[PDB]
RNA sequence: GAAAGUGAUUAAAUCACGUUAUCUAGAGGAAGGAGAAGUCGUAACAAGGUAACGGUAGGUGAACCUGCCGUUGGAUCA
RNA sequence: AUACGUUCACUGUGAACAAUCAGGACGCUUAGAGUAUGGCCACAUGAAUGACUCAGCGCAGUAUGAAGUCUUUGUU
RNA sequence: ACUUGGUUGAUCCUGCCAAGGAAGCACACUUAGGUCAUAGAUUAAGCCAUGCAAGUGUUAGUAACUGCGAAUAGCUCAUUAAUACGCUCAGAAUCUAUUUGGCGGGGAUAGCAGCAGCAACUCUGGUGCUAAUACAUGCUGUUUCUCCAGAUGUGAAUUAUGGAGGAAAAGUUGACCUCGAGGCACGCCAUUCGACUGAGUGACCUAUCAGCUUGUACUUAGGGUCUUUACCUAGGUAGGCUAUCACGGGUAACGGGCGGUUACCGUCGGACUGCCGGAGAAGGCGCCUGAGAGA
């Protein structure tokens, strides 16, 4: 019921099939292909020099200003924002320094308070933020 | 009869100071009676010229009449498919030789069996006609 | 080269075929033969396996044969009347496989009296004996082979070609 | 596009010969030869993995070429020459002789024998035609093309050969009620008293019986017709092609 | 028994047209979303103060309004 | 006139067709692995089997499901 | 063979979003020891300094010549949507160095010796000799055509072979090493490693791709090929494929054995995959030598 059952009816189950999968929106993110006009090109991280600082801020309910960088990537010429963790460490990152910046952890979609940017900042310098924040690494 | 630029030749055969060689092609074939008292040369049917028969033998529908000595087939087989547990209808067109000893209608079974190359299409030779009266598009697995 | 190869033409279901390599050495063709009258003379030629196909450039004579009664004398081959494939092969005089030469037959003539004064012979041949040029067809492949030699036209064929001339 | 290709690696060598995956990669190639690539086995192989005196391969080729060996009569100097059912091996200086042969399972084993059984050899007709003023000969599963052979001597049948001149003394007789050792597929290496022969339209089957009483058929061209009615023409090996079954 | 020459054939290369696909500049135009307790109304949810809602036509700053014909998811199972 | 009188699909059975996967043997000190290894007097072995697998090939069985069956008169 | 947080004042739902488990690339912080395996595929099949990877001497061919090898192995996945790959068959339409078994039957150069030329190279000119299992000579078969027969063999060949005729050199003529034995030729048939031609058939998306195809489809004759075929050139018909998805487009597509995930069914990945087969050497294209190359 509400399908074909029959012995020699393979045709047509095989062929429905292939249209509802059109449907699934994971199967129609995948095959459009569709991805690659991203900033990230479909790489989980990148790096660049960094433009300059800004500030951008949470919607609602919570009231904050963020602090997420400006920059450049290598590869595409491009330019994006992206989020920089732990307090401090806007203060670490200096100005015009190559980063590797990588996504929001997401799978893509924009994270918590924080819109637009998808992106956060692992490395500066060839170091690491956390090592920086810790202290037990030196930038000159 | 011998129409064209080239005088049609029964091969393998001299006048010397009609003659007609026949072939048993085997295989459990009765090699027919109207092959041997028709005007007819043909080098590409396996009982008057030259063709041996060998390998793979089909049996199908017949489609087309209407090339010079040329027939089409369609073989008929289901193709299990695993995910569904059920199969489905496919079919191959297959063209194939005939010799002027048979009498061919459209919509009839036909067997085949393969030989050397005939052209770009023909690898297949007619060697027994089942007559039927009266069609084709009836879907028939043998 | 020259290819003997068909992978670039059209299926038989009328598709635009797609190459996925370069020309290949299996499947070399090599330019005809072309094989005239006049002056013998051959180039061999290396192929698979090492071996000659000895391809004949020009032939004047061949090793022509009377059938019915058990004869065979080498003969000089004079000009191509006809042939059933192509009127340029009549027009440079051109020996291919089944092509209709006459023959000047002294050799046959004599084979006659020397043997009887049997023979009987038949009423077609006596009126083309008197000219002396036999018709006759090439059996031989004379690009492959290197030689080319044919028997003798007879019988219900001499009716058919003959009208074919004329 | 493939040619002749010297370097044969392990893994891709047969399963008869009992090779190590380990033990590097490249195995012996065999030879071209009488045998086929599958079915033989070199005497390179011979001598380190199945009677263990040469321990590495630089060794085995120094045996060969001091001319210690003899296939079948001859002296063989070339080593990894591929040697396969029913060939003579002589071996010079602590001489011993044996002939190669099936398991049970389908293994090669390796067997010593009595010097009078070890002249001759057996010798399957493959291939039988007319050649060179009407006279027929015949092909063997070696490839020796064995010319002026008798009446009586059809394809499936074997020939009694016995090697100090190029002799054909018997002629066994493929029938039914002849027993028939298998060289091939599945029931490879197998003792069988042929009850039945099923023609085969085209391209035929026979079907066969152990002493035991378990029963098999097989393709005909792998039955090497062994010896008229129970009793072989041959020395077999420990339990004689029957295999164990529980 | 070499070079040169002539005619065949397989032709790299470059010049040129024509499509074609992916990218990419554009004064303006008209949408879509996001965000600040802006302005102008108050259309919808109660009989929402003219019951609402579908199709279609015209009209007006904006929601909306009116005509013709439907539905009840009505405010009536009478 | 002691074998011949529809073929298929389907089922059973038989042929045909490395490593890995499953699995047997063996204390690599264990394990992942590897194809070994065990007997002090010259011996005994083991390196199985199954799956890989749809199509194509044979014999046997006919419950289900097909085709076979030119009739204002058909077959020898 | 498993659930839990999130729409409400609270409820039961539909429903996704998160959490949660595995691997496979990359970043990070931290680190006694052992065995074992892998490591410039993803992007740039982009570019390359230097060193080295294919050479080859036996008691038995005479530094060279001569003989064989270098077409394998190794690397990579850019082409390729089935022609490749796989799996069944098939050669009665084929070629095959080497092994193996049958059947057979005198003159001219290379190093060496000498005279020179270039900024330069693993280029050579020219003369003065001498080698042979190199090259040429030389005491019934091979190739092809015609005719008469057509096996004791096959499912089947007017096939294998035999006889009677003509032709042709495209030729079998041990003109040979080491001390009675070992070794090396030549030719034909088979055999072996294969190669190469043909058939059936399996599988990634796309209808905002419904009509496509002019050697395109059959036939007769030829050329060419190792053979068969529109492979190519002729004469004669006007055919073939398609809703059982043709044709066209896309691929962040080399195919396969297989790998990861799982209760079963499946599903994703497969450059590599410790193997198999294909293709390519900066991009096309062409060719010699050889059993085998478009190296």
């Amino acid at each position: 019921k509400s399908k074909a059952c029959g012995r020699l009816a393979a045709r047509k189950l095989r062929l429905a099939h292939k249209s509802n999968l059109w449907a699934s929106n994971a199967y129609r993110r995948s095959l459009g292909t569709s991805i690659y006009k991203t900033p990230l090109e479909g790489t989980s991280m990148a790096s660049g020099i960094v433009v300059g600082k800004v500030a951008v801020e949470a919607k609602q309910p919570n009231s904050a200003i963020r602090k997420a960088v400006r920059v450049q990537l290598k590869k595409n010429s491009k330019v994006v924002t992206a989020f920089v963790p732990r307090d401090g460490s806007l203060r670490l990152i200096d100005d015009n320094d190559r980063v590797l910046i990588a996504g929001m952890g997401r799978s893509g979609r924009s994270v918590g308070d924080l819109p637009g940017c998808r992106f956060k900042v692992i490395k500066v310098a060839g170091f690491s933020l956390l090592a920086l924040w810790l202290g037990k690494k030196e930038k000159p | 009869v011998q129409t064209e630029r080239a005088f049609q030749k029964q091969p393998q055969l001299f006048l010397a100071s009609k003659q007609r060689y026949v072939k048993s092609i085997g295989l459990k074939i009765e090699t027919p009676k109207t092959a041997e008292e028709r005007e007819y040369i043909d080098a590409k049917c396996p009982f008057t010229g030259t063709v041996s028969i060998r390998g793979r033998v089909l049996r199908g529908v017949v489609v087309s009449t209407k090339m010079r000595r040329t027939i089409i087939i369609r073989r008929d087989y289901l193709q299990w498919i695993r995910k569904y547990k059920r199969f489905e209808k496919r079919h191959t067109k297959i063209p194939a030789h005939i010799s002027p000893a048979f009498l061919v209608k459209e919509g009839d079974l036909v067997t085949v069996a393969e030989c050397r190359p005939l052209s770009k299409t023909v690898h297949f030779n007619v060697i027994h006609v089942k007559p039927a009266a009266v069609d084709k598009r009836q879907f028939r697995v043998f | 080269g020259i290819t003997r190869m068909g992978d670039l033409k059209h299926t038989k279901s009328g598709a635009r075929q797609v190459a996925w390599r370069k020309k290949r050495n299996f499947l070399a063709g090599r330019p005809s033969a072309q094989t005239r009258i006049g002056e013998k003379r051959i180039h061999a030629v290396r192929v698979r396996g090492g071996n000659l196909k000895m391809r004949a450039l020009r032939l004047e004579t061949g090793t022509f044969a009377w059938a019915s009664e058990n004869c065979t004398r080498k003969t000089r081959i004079l000009n191509v009347t006809y042939h059933p494939a192509d009127n340029d092969l009549v027009r440079t005089n051109t020996l291919a496989r089944g092509s209709v030469v006459s023959i000047d037959a002294a050799p046959f003539k004599q084979w006659y009296e020397r043997q009887f004064g049997g023979g009987v012979v038949a009423p077609e041949l006596v009126a083309e004996f008197d000219q002396g040029r036999l018709l006759a067809v090439i059996t031989s492949r004379p690009g492959q082979c290197g030689r080319a030699d044919g028997y003798i036209l007879e019988g219900e064929e001499l009716a058919f070609y003959s009208d074919k001339i004329a | 596009p493939r040619c002749q290709r010297f370097h044969l690696k392990r893994l891709t060598a047969p399963h008869h010969w009992l090779l190590a995956k380990s033990a590097g990669k490249f195995a012996s190639h065999p030879s071209t030869g009488p045998h086929k690539l599958r079915e033989c086995l070199p005497i390179n192989i011979f001598l380190r993995d199945r009677l263990k005196y040469a321990l590495t391969a630089k060794e085995a080729v120094a045996i060969v070429k001091r001319r210690l060996v003899k296939v079948d009569g001859k002296v063989r100097t070339n080593y990894r020459y591929p040697t396969g059912l029913m060939d003579v091996i002589g071996l010079g200086k602590s001489n011993e002789l044996f002939r190669i042969i099936y398991d049970c399972k389908g293994r090669f084993c390796v067997h010593h024998i009595e010097a009078k059984e070890a002249s001759f050899k057996l010798l399957r007709v493959n291939q039988f035609k007319i050649g060179a003023k009407g006279i027929p000969h015949v092909v063997t599963h070696d490839g020796r093309t064995i010319s002026y052979v008798d009446p009586s001597v059809r394809v499936h049948d074997a020939l009694k050969f016995n090697i100090k001149t190029g002799e054909v003394e018997s002629v066994i007789k493929f029938k039914v009620g002849d027993v028939a050792m298998v060289t091939a597929g599945g029931n490879v290496g197998r003792v069988g008293t042929i009850q039945k022969i099923e023609k085969q339209m085209a391209s035929d089957i026979v079907h066969l019986k152990d002493t035991s009483g378990a029963v098999f058929a097989t393709r005909i061209m792998n039955v090497f017709v062994i010896g008229e009615n129970e009793h072989p023409l041959i020395s077999l090996p420990a339990r004689e092609g029957v295999r164990p079954s529980i």
